[PDB]
RNA sequence: UUCAUCUAGACAGCCGGACGGUGGCCAUGGAAGUCGGAAUCCGCUAAGGAGUGUGUAACAACUCACCGGCCGAAUGAACUA
């Protein structure tokens, strides 16, 4: 006896299992024989509409996601297990949050879309702080101060617990208004970011980073090489 | 007062400071605390509490099903 | 000058519908009485039926057009006679919507859609119209989605 | 029900037999003024003349005697 | 009825068989059954018109006849059908299509009756009577609300000639 | 167990006692003038109905108590599709003999324009029968009644016509012209019940 | 004891995603997954409920159902004595 018990949940929604692995992997296999040029894709912390719509905007091709493990045993691990010549290098320059671009358009045209294309983003955690953000003393508004306070809605009284025990911040609630003794300084422009501080810029709507999708090399099924392409990824 | 004025209260002023986190720890004292009644409870009040612990099972099972 | 955007939900047709605009117009400093009669004027097309209004202020304007959207469009091609709050309640939506009228509402919606053929979002449309209880070419629209599966029905435009 | 009549899951939102018009309303509402306000009077003459008087002296009947 | 004896029999419905009905003009039968459809059969062949009319959720609870006296000659009358669904659907049986699907009962509907001046009665379980006009789209003109209960049926004046359209007692 | 939870927090109301009722539509500033003339804790937001049930506040005019007694707001509809929360307001001032103050919006930041305010006093004119009425003109720091409209000072008159009421101009951030509305209104009240006693 | 999961990744933890038609239909003063009544579909996915709860007057925000990244080796459930 003495063990943790388990939260049941009654949801709609099962665990995939080894099926859906089993699907990827095929469907990886045949995209490999019928398209010519096979990209690799670093999409770490990807916003879903951002990527349905790069997605729709590569139509005619294949975008591959799912577990680096997964895709790539589909692409074979070593020299002996490859699924066709020189794969083994694609294989393994895969990291974090892999996609697999499958296309037959021109090398110059997909370096050019992955180049010019940017999109505004939230600040993640351990990257260089966009701007420098002070809650104004006083009321605080939804936006802290980004649009004037005339224009916004103050802070709802719900998220004052959250903005005192989450965020650190000194907070207190007046006749349902949440408000604070001294402005307070959340991030340095450059200056590293932690979750805290992301969290707080999130809450706030501030989305001053910008998200790029990295390029690390692509395959060319005819040529049989690989060739690293090394954008964005300063 | 009049009408819904804890409520109001509450939407005003907020609660004690540690109230999430102290609702949070009864909470999670909560199976401790099951398990020490069930051990301690003796007599009619350990007999009405291994009842009542049944019939709280089977709803549950009844509900998973 | 800046574009401020503010977005809606109002039965058309009905003026002095912007009364839920007040904590809205409030700061912008904005006429109520004229954004409501605007409001009507750009939803004079659809009589008794809640669709999308936007509204754009710049300087010292306000201008009102209608977001297409999958349900208004379904009930409008229902072509359902217009009624009043005051005789009618609790009005089912069951009439019939041909397969060309719903090809052409996914026509209309087919730009703001992730759907790559035009096939998905006539089935995008078809879903809407199962929910709001509608009957296409006499049948259940979910019947449609599974012949156009099955390759009974074939989408037109590719 | 219960439930949708009163309470944190009620559905009841309309009264259930409305007024025809605010005339028949007011004329409903002074006439059960005036009924109310007669049954006062006709019980004042009685029962606060009698037992709600007696209560703010202090001023009990005695005990019922166990002979009748 | 004069040999007491089985002459036809009518199986096409999946569930049970609710209500039946005769046309006026005695031409065809109509079946409203528990799998929310309506069949129409001839009955001297004692065979099925076509396919079954479709479009209500819940079963049939009441079939009524459009009278003779209205359908202009050479039209054949059309049926009014009530279901639990709280819908009243009406067929035209000469296209075999439905025209108007009157939807103003929150619940079901008891009954629906098809008077002689161009008018519909439902008296559904929201304890209201609706009064429909088949000249106006189908629209509500009316709705009677006296009852603390469920209405469980209704009956006019007129009902007796109604059913009976044109024919008499001599069956002429 | 329900019932009793609730109606254990009911404000107490004598209907006997002199009040001041205040209605009108929603957004007008019937919470805001109880917050000015009383000490009673009512929210003032701005978004219609607000405020769902009655709310009592109580003030010394002349060394006499007073009750002003605040009611959710009334759309100009028949007693048929009218709602609870709209019937509490219409009982109040059915059966509370008093001082009724109907608040009118001239801006219409409240959603609703004049001819529709117009159109809901002379809807409930005849709730009000043989009791003080007084039409109180609320956001004038907006726009003021005598800037207004050719049509729309017609239809202000239309509602001065009704005897025996008096239009009287406010505003929320006014301690002044609130005291003044409510002493008026005192006064009305007042002289209505001791002519009614020394009968 | 019997079933399951598992180095094409075991249980916990942290972080990220959790989308689009759409604020699906009716109803409501207001009701946008989360006061209610019936449907509960389609698309794109690695996955994402016409929503598990907190929360709002309604929105917002958080959460988990599910997926992914880091971590690296066993783990979970139901019974029996
Ligand atoms: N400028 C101005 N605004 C007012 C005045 N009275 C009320 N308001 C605004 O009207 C909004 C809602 O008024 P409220 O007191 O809730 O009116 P109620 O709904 O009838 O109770 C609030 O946000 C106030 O700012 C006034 O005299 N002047
Ligand atoms: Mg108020």
């Amino acid at each position: 006896r003495s063990k943790r018990s388990k939260l049941v949940t009654l949801a709609q929604t099962d665990k995939k299992g080894r099926e859906n692995k089993e699907r990827i992997f095929d469907e990886v296999r045949e995209a490999l024989d019928t398209y010519r040029y096979v990209w690799v894709l670093h999409l770490d912390d990807v916003r879903t509409p951002v990527l349905q719509e790069i997605r729709t905007s590569w139509a005619g091709s294949k975008l591959i996601m799912g577990k680096r493990k997964v895709l790539q045993k589909a692409l074979g691990e070593k020299r002996e297990e490859e699924y066709k010549e020189n794969l083994y290098q694609l294989s393994k320059l895969c990291s974090g949050v892999t996609g697999l671009l499958f296309t037959d358009e021109d090398v110059n045209t997909v370096k050019e879309y992955f180049k010019s294309y940017v999109r505004s983003d939230y600040s993640r955690p351990n990257t260089k702080a966009p701007l420098t953000f002070t809650i104004p003393e006083g009321i605080v508004y939804s936006r802290g101060g980004q649009i004037p306070a005339e224009e916004d809605v103050p802070m709802i009284h719900s998220l004052e617990p959250t903005m005192r025990n989450k965020f650190e911040i000194p907070t207190k609630i007046k006749a349902g208004k949440i408000t604070i003794d001294s402005p307070y300084l959340v991030c340095t422009e450059g200056e590293k970011l932690d979750v805290r501080q992301a969290l707080i810029l999130k809450q706030f709507g501030i989305a001053a980073s910008e998200f790029k999708v990295k390029v690390s090399a692509y395959y060319d099924n005819d040529s049989s090489t690989v060739e690293s392409t090394n954008i964005n990824m300063e | 007062p009049q009408n819904d004025y804890i409520e109001r209260h509450i939407k005003q002023h907020g609660k004690r400071l540690d109230h999430e986190e102290r609702k949070r720890k009864r909470e999670a004292r909560e199976s401790h605390k099951i398990s020490e009644r069930a051990q301690k409870l003796t007599g009619w009040k350990g007999k009405q509490f291994a009842k009542k612990r049944y019939a709280e099972k089977v709803s549950m099972r009844k509900k998973i099903k | 000058n800046e574009v401020k955007y503010l977005y809606l939900r109002a039965v058309g047709g009905e003026v002095g519908a912007s009364a839920a605009l007040a904590p809205k117009i409030g700061p912008l400093g904005l006429s109520p009485k004229k954004v409501g009669e605007d409001i009507a004027k750009a939803t004079k097309e659809f009589k008794g039926i809640k669709v999308t209004v936007q509204l754009k202020i710049q300087n010292r304007q306000a201008a009102a057009s209608v977001v297409p959207s999958a349900s208004s469009l379904v009930i409008t091609a229902l072509k359902e006679p217009p009624r009043d709050r005051k005789k009618d309640k609790n009005v089912k939506h069951s009439g019939n919507i041909q397969l060309d009228e719903i090809i052409e509402i996914a026509r209309q919606m087919r730009d703001k859609s992730f759907g790559r053929t035009l096939a998905s979002v006539t089935k995008e449309i078809l879903g809407t119209a199962q929910s709001v209880g509608c009957r296409v070419d006499f049948k259940n629209p979910h019947d449609i989605i599974e012949g156009i599966n099955a390759g009974e029905i074939e989408i037109p435009e590719n | 029900s219960y439930a949708d009549a009163f309470g944190p899951k009620a559905q009841r939102k309309r009264p259930r037999l409305a007024a025809s018009n605010l005339e028949d309303l007011v004329k409903a509402t002074n006439e059960d003024i005036t009924k109310y306000e007669e049954k006062q009077v006709l019980d004042a003459t009685l029962g606060l003349m009698g037992n709600q008087e007696d209560k703010e002296n202090g001023w009990t009947s005695a005990a019922k005697e166990a002979i009748f | 009825c004069d040999t007491q004896t089985p002459m036809h029999t009518l199986k096409g419905h999946y569930n049970w068989v609710l209500c039946v009905s005769w046309s006026p003009d005695g031409e065809v039968i109509a079946t409203g059954s528990m799998d929310n459809t309506i069949r129409l059969w001839d009955p001297k062949s004692g065979q099925c018109l076509g396919d079954a009319l479709r479009g209500h959720s819940k079963w049939i609870t009441s079939l009524s006849w459009e009278p003779i006296h209205l359908v202009k000659p050479g039209s054949k009358p059309r049926l009014a059908s009530s279901s639990k669904d709280g819908t009243i659907k009406i067929w035209d049986t000469v296209s075999r299509v439905c025209q108007y699907t009157m939807s103003g009962h929150t619940n079901s509907v008891s009954c629906v009756k098809w008077g002689g001046q161009g008018l519909l009665y439902s008296g559904s379980h929201d304890r209201t009577v609706r009064v429909w006009d088949i000249n106006s789209q189908g629209r509500c003109i009316n709705i009677l609300k006296s009852h603390a209960h469920w209405v469980n049926h209704l009956s006019l004046s007129t009902d007796y000639a109604l059913r009976i359209g044109a024919f008499d007692h001599t069956g002429k | 167990e329900q019932v009793r939870q609730h109606i254990g927090r009911l404000p107490s109301i004598d209907p006997n006692t002199r009040t001041l009722l205040i209605c009108g539509y929603p957004n007008v500033g019937k919470s805001s003038f109880l917050r000015c003339i009383t000490k009673s804790d009512v929210d003032v937001q701005p978004y219609a109905f607000t405020t769902k049930s009655l709310y009592v506040g109580h003030f010394d005019y002349k060394y006499l108590r007073f009750q002003a007694i605040d009611t959710p707001g009334i759309l100009d509809r028949p007693t048929e599709e009218m709602n609870n929360i709209e019937m509490q307001s219409i009982y109040a001032i059915a059966h509370l003999r008093s001082c009724v103050l109907y608040f009118m919006d001239l801006s219409e930041q409240c959603g609703f324009t004049i001819e529709a305010q117009v159109k809901l006093f002379h809807s409930i004119k005849p709730l009000f029968a043989n009791k003080s009425v007084m039409v109180v003109i609320n956001k004038t720091d907006i726009i003021r009644p005598e800037d207004l409209d050719e049509e729309r000072a017609q239809l202000l008159e239309s509602v001065k016509e009704v005897p025996g009421v008096e239009i009287m101009t406010s505003s929320c951030q006014l301690e002044e012209n609130v005291m003044e509305v409510r002493n008026k209104a005192c006064e009305k009240l007042l002289a209505s019940r001791i002519e009614n006693k020394l009968k």
